């Protein structure tokens, strides 16, 4: 005799997609906070890319 | 008799020294596009800028 079972197979695909900045984040509206990030460099460029 | 203001420009320079031609930072958004991209020539795609 034979019979049919059934299995369950859970695997994820993706996540909810999440972006960030280091203007905002980092710093609220203070316009010093972009002058030291201005004259350090470009460092979350990349992050963001 | 013109007026100056404050910006970033991106300027493409030759091997002869002089420029031949350039692109500001703030017009419209294909400049701001190609300011930020660090490019001229823009591929078609989603850009997240600014
Ligand atoms: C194989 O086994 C299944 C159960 O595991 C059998 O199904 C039942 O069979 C009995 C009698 O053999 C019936 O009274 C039940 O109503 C059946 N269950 C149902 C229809 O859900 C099946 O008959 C077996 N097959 C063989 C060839 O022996």
């Amino acid at each position: 005799n034979f019979t049919i079972s059934v299995t369950t197979e859970i695997l994820p695909v993706s996540m909810t997609k999440t972006s960030v900045d280091c203007t905002m984040y980092i710093c609220g509206d203070s316009t010093e906070c972009s002058n030291l990030l201005l004259q350090y460099g470009s460092f979350c460029t990349q992050l963001k890319r | 008799v013109g007026y100056l203001q404050p910006r970033t420009f991106l300027l493409k320079y030759n091997e002869n020294g002089t420029i031949t031609d350039a692109v500001d930072c703030a017009l419209d958004p294909l400049s701001e596009t190609k300011c930020t991209l660090k490019s001229f020539t823009v591929e078609k795609g989603i850009y997240q800028t600014s």
